[PDB]
């Protein structure tokens, strides 16, 4: 994250064979694209869903700055 | 320009002359939406206090424990668990009676740190410039002593050293 | 103040204390230069070589962000222009 | 009727101040931005970029109270970003520098502070206003100079692998 290698979040996701709640078939990304559903829980990758999440909390961080307030801008 | 602690920045308005400690620290303005000063001095004085007997806690769990073994654990954090929940239950509800009291002081009375405890009457008899000066001995020292504390609490989460 | 307007264009007060400033011959072609960087950087992240993790480029991805910008910039021209300036 | 540019005009919102103002504005900037946030932001640069460069030429010929800080200004980044001295840094001009925002935005919208001013004379160097005066022209001067030479030192220390003639 502070290297800017933020690619390295998305390697390795959960394989196809990923048992839910069990290490097997599992993998160590936290933030990747893979859409769909899971192939075991048919819902959404965790991992999908925390990049969501952090994607939309970044975008409105930013757009909570937009009206004015006691420093002039 | 106005303030000692940021002697570029001017005050807000509500620090100004009395409240002992005054050193014009507000540079966010909190002081600007609070109505008067009298609930954040009482806060920051209840932390004070605080957190003068936290340092003084941890300086003394790491060095001197009480005869029984449940009071063996030398990390406070570690000794927050280790101790039987029958102790700081009576902790809590000594506060909690210590805390209900004040509670109906502190948001309605113009000093709601003046909790009446002097016990040995080390303010009886001084004068006004010497009981300011006491204020501002406790003032900072219970700032130093929360920065010491948090300080002390941060280097126990991350390296498991309770001191030094 | 009063940014409420009747006429041909706005006063040059919609714009900020920064953009009511600026000559339109420099928010112009700085307009036109923006969205230009802006869609080469988008054809360049995009539609031209296929994105990847491995490909993200800050640069073609903040320059992407001169698009949008573009349209504000070159509004602001017209304003500018509008308003003698 | 620029002192510094004699062919382009003197810029309109430089008529005299203490920083040097010798008519140096061939593209107008401060017709752009107020004058006191340029000024400011000038000033910081001159004392980063002079800081930056002592730190630099110093830290390649004797920096080494250790094993950590065994390298050239160079790798230096790296280097201490991993070790964690950088993170210090980092938090500590965060809060300068949260702090300076209340300080530009105090200046711009009234009270008296001039741009750059901190009310940091601890050993009071400065006394009255002409010595005051002069001494902030000359750091500025100091600093547009550690500005160029910091440039250069990185580009250089970037171009090949040397010592401190780079
Ligand atoms: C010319 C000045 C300069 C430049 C070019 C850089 C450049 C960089 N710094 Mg850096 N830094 C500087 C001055 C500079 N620094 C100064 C003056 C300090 C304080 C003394 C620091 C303290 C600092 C820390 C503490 C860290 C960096 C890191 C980094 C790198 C991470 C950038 C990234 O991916 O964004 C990441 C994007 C975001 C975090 C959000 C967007 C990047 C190469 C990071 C690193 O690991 O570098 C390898 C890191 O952790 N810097
Ligand atoms: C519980 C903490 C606490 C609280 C409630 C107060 C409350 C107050 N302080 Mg104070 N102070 C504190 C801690 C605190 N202080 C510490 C630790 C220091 C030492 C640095 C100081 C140093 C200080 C000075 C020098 C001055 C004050 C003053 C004041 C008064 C006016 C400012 C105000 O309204 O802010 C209210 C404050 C809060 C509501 C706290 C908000 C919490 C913020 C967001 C802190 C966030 C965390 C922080 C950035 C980092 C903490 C982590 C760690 C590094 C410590 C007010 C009674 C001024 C005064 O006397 O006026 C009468 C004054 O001149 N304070
Ligand atoms: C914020 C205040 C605070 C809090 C929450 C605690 C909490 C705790 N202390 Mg403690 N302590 C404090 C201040 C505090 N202390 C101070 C100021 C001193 C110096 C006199 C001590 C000296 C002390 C010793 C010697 C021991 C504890 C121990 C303990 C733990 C078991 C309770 C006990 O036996 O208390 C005992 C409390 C006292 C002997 C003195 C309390 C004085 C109070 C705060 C003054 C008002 C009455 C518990 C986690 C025991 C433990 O488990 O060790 C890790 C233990 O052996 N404390
Ligand atoms: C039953 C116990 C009890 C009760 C009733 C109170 C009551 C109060 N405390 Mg208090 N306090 C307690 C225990 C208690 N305390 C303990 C054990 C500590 C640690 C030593 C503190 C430390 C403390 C500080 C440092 C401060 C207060 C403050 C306050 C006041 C406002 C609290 C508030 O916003 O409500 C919050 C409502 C809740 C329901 C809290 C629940 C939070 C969960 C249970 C945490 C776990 C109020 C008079 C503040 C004050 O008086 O400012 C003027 C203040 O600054 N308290
Ligand atoms: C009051 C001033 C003060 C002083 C003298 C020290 C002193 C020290 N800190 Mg420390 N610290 C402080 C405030 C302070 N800290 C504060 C306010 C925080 C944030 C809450 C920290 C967070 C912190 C961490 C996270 C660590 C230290 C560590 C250390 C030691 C190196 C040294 C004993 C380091 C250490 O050696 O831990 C044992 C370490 O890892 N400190
Ligand atoms: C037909 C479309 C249209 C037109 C002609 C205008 C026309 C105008 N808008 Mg406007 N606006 C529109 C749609 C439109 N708006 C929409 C859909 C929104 C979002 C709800 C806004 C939000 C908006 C705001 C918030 C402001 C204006 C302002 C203005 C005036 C000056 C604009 C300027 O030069 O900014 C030039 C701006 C820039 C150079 C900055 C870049 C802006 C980009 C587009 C932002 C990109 C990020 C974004 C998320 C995408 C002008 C009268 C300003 C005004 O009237 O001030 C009182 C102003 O403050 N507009
Ligand atoms: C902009 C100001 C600035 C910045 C960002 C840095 C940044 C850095 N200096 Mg540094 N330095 C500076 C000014 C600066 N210096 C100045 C003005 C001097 C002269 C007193 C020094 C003297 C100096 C020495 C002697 C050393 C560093 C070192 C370092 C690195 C590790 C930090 C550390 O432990 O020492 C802080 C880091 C890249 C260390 C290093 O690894 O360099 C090889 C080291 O040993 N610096
Ligand atoms: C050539 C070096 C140089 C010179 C002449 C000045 C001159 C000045 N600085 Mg300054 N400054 C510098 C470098 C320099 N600075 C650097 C590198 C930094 C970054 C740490 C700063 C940070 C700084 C702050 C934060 C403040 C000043 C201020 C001032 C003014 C009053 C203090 C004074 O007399 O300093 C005299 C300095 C020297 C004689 C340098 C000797 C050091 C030997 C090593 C004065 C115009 C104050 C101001 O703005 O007042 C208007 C103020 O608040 N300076
Ligand atoms: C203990 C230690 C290290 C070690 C040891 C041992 C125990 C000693 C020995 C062992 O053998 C090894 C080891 C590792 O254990 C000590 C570390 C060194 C320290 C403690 C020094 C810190 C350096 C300070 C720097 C580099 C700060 C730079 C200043 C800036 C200012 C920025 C500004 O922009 C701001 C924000 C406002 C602007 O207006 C103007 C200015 C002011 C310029 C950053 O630009
Ligand atoms: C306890 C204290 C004061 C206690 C006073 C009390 C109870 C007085 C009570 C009374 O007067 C009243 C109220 C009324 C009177 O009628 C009756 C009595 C009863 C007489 C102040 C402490 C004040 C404590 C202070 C200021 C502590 C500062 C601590 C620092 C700087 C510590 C730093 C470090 O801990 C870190 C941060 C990291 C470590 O690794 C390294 C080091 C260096 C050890």
């Amino acid at each position: 994250f502070f290297s800017g290698n933020w690619k390295a979040y998305a390697q390795n996701p959960d394989t196809a064979s990923h048992i839910f709640g069990s290490g097997e078939g599992s993998g160590t990304a936290i933030l990747t694209f893979l859409g769909g559903f899971h192939p075991q829980t048919k819902s959404l990758w965790l991992t999908d869903m925390a990049h969501h999440h952090l994607a939309i909390a970044v975008l409105f961080i930013v757009a909570g700055h937009m009206y004015r307030t006691n420093w002039l801008i | 320009a106005q303030s000692k602690a940021l002697p570029f920045l001017k005050a807000p308005a509500k620090l100004d002359g009395s409240l002992a400690g005054d050193f014009g620290f507000d540079p966010m303005g909190i002081s600007d939406q609070v109505a008067n000063l009298k609930y954040v001095r009482a806060a920051e004085l209840k932390h004070c206090r605080v957190a003068m007997l936290g340092f003084l806690g941890w300086v003394v769990q790491q060095y001197v424990h009480l005869p029984g073994e449940i009071y063996a654990e030398s990390n406070p954090l570690k000794a927050l668990t280790s101790v039987p929940l029958l102790s700081q239950i009576q902790i809590f509800l000594f506060i909690g009676a210590i805390e209900l009291a004040t509670l109906d002081q502190t948001y309605t009375a113009d000093k709601p740190w003046d909790l009446g405890f002097d016990p040995l009457n080390f303010s009886k008899g001084k004068s006004e410039q010497q009981m300011k000066d006491l204020e501002v001995k406790e003032l900072k020292n219970g700032r130093v002593a929360m920065i010491a504390i948090m300080g002390l609490i941060a280097q126990t989460l991350y390296t498991g050293v309770p001191l030094f | 103040e009063s940014t409420y307007w009747e006429g041909k264009a706005p006063p040059s007060v919609v714009l900020g204390p920064f953009l009511s400033k600026i000559p339109s011959g420099v928010l112009g072609p700085a307009s036109l230069v923006a969205l230009i960087v802006g869609s080469y950087c988008t054809h360049e992240s995009n539609i031209f070589n296929t994105l990847t993790v491995d490909t993200i480029y800050p640069a073609y991805v903040l320059g992407s962000f001169l698009t949008p910008i573009s349209w504000g910039l070159h509004v602001a021209a017209w304003i500018q222009k509008m308003n003698k300036a | 009727k620029s002192k510094a540019v004699p062919f382009l005009p003197r810029p309109a919102a430089l008529d005299g101040s203490v920083v040097g103002d010798v008519g140096f504005d061939p593209v107008g900037f401060t017709s752009w931005l107020p004058l006191s946030y340029l000024q400011e932001a000038e000033i910081k640069h001159c004392r980063i970029a002079m800081l930056a460069t002592l730190g630099w030429i110093v830290a390649d010929f004797v920096h080494l109270p250790g094993a950590v800080h065994e390298v050239s200004s160079l790798a230096a980044h790296d280097v201490a970003v991993k070790s964690g001295a950088l993170a210090q840094i980092l938090i500590w001009t965060s809060i300068a520098e949260a702090i300076s925002v209340i300080a530009i935005s105090q200046m711009l919208e009234g009270s008296g502070r001039q741009p750059g001013d901190f009310k940091f004379d601890p050993l009071n160097f400065a006394k009255d206003e002409k010595s005051l005066k002069k001494m902030q022209l000359s750091e500025l001067k100091n600093g547009r100079l550690a500005m160029l030479a910091f440039s250069g030192i990185v580009t250089q220390a970037a171009l090949t692998g040397h010592a401190f003639p780079y």
